[PDB]
Order: structure tokens, then C-alpha cells, then sequence
């Protein structure tokens, strides 16, 4: 009953049915993060219909879990400005 | 048979609205037998603050080496707007719902200090919890 594991690069998992948005989203959260010298032990994001979900697993193994419900669909560079934001504070 | 237990928090917030809630889970395991704990900080603009604690307990069945079921047998709901004074609340359809069903848990990743798991919250969650 939940997407598949669509995008998996370093530290990045995201579960999509849809590829380019995976993909897209993927590349977007390594670049941000990686700039902002940020480099997390694992990053798992779920994306649905009507619900973003993502855990944020920190060199201390610690997590951080959020899940951000919409009426329309996002686009990744808005998601990943999201999921950057909320691991930064 | 030994006890395990799993904790995580999460915040969930609406993209459309002022809608807000902060989840603190706990959940133990012991056989095919659970017990959970969901306790619920739930914000919004136009009503003051809420509070939600959500006990249930029921079987959790193995199917794969990642694919697991929770089915409640029951779950009681107490509400309140002080943690202090909580009060019964009678289940709402999402949670009678839950009773007597068996609820999709995908494990994805599993260590010795925390699981990764797909689970059924908002039809589809994606969270981490810390194994004690
Ligand atoms: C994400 C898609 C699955 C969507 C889907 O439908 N899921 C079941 C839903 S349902 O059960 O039907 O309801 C899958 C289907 C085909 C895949 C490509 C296959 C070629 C190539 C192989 C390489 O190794 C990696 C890159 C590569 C382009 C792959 C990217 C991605 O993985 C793709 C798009
Ligand atoms: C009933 C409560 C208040 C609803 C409300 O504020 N009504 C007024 C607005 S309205 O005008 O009437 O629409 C809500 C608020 C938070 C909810 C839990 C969130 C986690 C989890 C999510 C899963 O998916 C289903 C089970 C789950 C435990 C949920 C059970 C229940 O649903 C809870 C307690």
C-alpha cells in the first residue's frame, strides 16, 4: 500500500511512483544539504498523492520525523526547500 | 520472551491550513503481542490548544522479514486540554476503524538502535523509531 523505493543515492531514499520527481527531489536535497555542510547518516522521504513524509536520521542517530499533508501537488525545488528547512532548525 | 520497545516523535503540519500535530509514540512488542501508546499535541488558529492519548493494544503478525500487521483489539481515546485532567472520549471513525483489522507496517531498514518504517498513519507515513 505504499511507493516504492524510486531514488537511492548516499544518504537518500525516497519512496515515489514517480521517477523524475524522485529523482529531481533526490539531487536537490544532496545539493542543499551538502552545502550547508550538513551530512546526514540516512534521509528517507515518502512521497503520496496528498502526504510528504520524511525521517531525518543525524550522525548521532537521532531522528527527526515530519509529515507535511497538501491539496496539490508540489514541485520538488518547493519539497526540498521544505525538508532542508526543517532539518536546518 | 523478551519485551522490546520503540519510541519516536514526529510533528505534522498542513500545507493548506494552520493545522498542526505533535505525536509522541511508544509502542512494545512481545511475542506477536503489542501494546501503544500515541500521545497527541494537536494546534490550529481558530480553536485553542488540544491534547489526544490514544492506548491500544492487540496482535502483531509477521508476514515477511519486512512486511508486518498490527490488529487492535481495542483502543480507548482521552482527550483533554490539560495533560493533567484527561477524560474518555468516544472513538472517532478513524481510530474504531483501526479495531480489528490488520494495519500494513513495511519494515525498510532495521539496526540495532532504530527501524525504518512505511506504516498507515495519513494513509501512508514514512518515520524512524529508536529500539530500546
Ligand atoms: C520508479 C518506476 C516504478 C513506478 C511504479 O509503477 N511502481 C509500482 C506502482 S504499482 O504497483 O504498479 O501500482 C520504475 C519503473 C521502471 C524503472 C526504470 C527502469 C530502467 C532504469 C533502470 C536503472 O537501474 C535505474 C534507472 C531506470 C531508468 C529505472 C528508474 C525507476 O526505477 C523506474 C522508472
Ligand atoms: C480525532 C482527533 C481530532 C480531529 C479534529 O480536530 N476534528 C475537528 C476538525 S473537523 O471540522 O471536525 O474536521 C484527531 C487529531 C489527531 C488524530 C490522530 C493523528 C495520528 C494517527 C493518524 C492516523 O491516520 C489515524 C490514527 C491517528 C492516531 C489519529 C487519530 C484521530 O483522528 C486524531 C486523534
Amino acid at each position: 500500500d505504499y511507493p516504492s523505493l524510486s531514488f537511492q543515492q548516499d544518504y537518500v531514499y525516497i519512496f515515489s511512483s514517480d521517477f523524475q520527481l524522485s529523482e529531481e527531489l533526490g539531487v536537490a536535497l544532496i545539493n542543499a544539504l551538502s552545502a550547508k555542510e550538513i551530512v546526514p547518516e540516512r534521509l528517507y522521504v515518502m512521497l503520496n498523492d496528498k502526504t510528504i513524509s520524511f525521517s531525518f536520521i543525524s550522525k548521532n542517530k537521532k531522528s527527526k520525523n515530519r509529515v507535511l499533508s497538501t491539496e496539490k501537488k508540489l514541485n520538488y525545488k518547493h519539497i526540498s526547500e521544505y525538508i532542508v528547512n526543517e532539518i536546518e532548525y | 520472551d523478551p519485551v522490546h520497545f520503540y519510541e519516536t516523535s514526529y510533528k505534522y503540519q498542513a500545507a493548506d491550513s494552520t493545522y498542526m500535530h505533535d505525536v509522541a509514540i511508544n509502542v512494545s512488542i512481545k511475542g506477536n503481542h503489542f501494546t501503544s501508546d500515541i500521545i497527541i499535541r494537536e494546534l490550529v488558529k481558530s480553536e485553542n490548544k488540544n491534547y489526544y492519548n490514544v492506548i491500544g493494544h492487540g496482535d502483531i503478525i509477521q508476514k515477511n522479514t519486512h512486511q508486518y500487521y498490527l490488529n487492535f483489539d481495542n483502543i480507548d481515546v482521552y482527550t483533554g486540554t490539560n495533560k493533567a485532567n484527561m477524560k474518555p472520549y468516544k472513538e472517532p471513525t478513524s481510530i474504531s476503524s483501526l479495531i480489528n483489522k490488520s494495519n500494513n507496517i513495511r519494515v525498510v531498514y532495521l539496526s540495532e538502535e532504530y527501524v525504518v518504517v512505511e506504516f498507515f498513519f495519513y494513509d501512508g507515513q514514512i518515520i524512524t523509531l529508536h529500539r530500546y
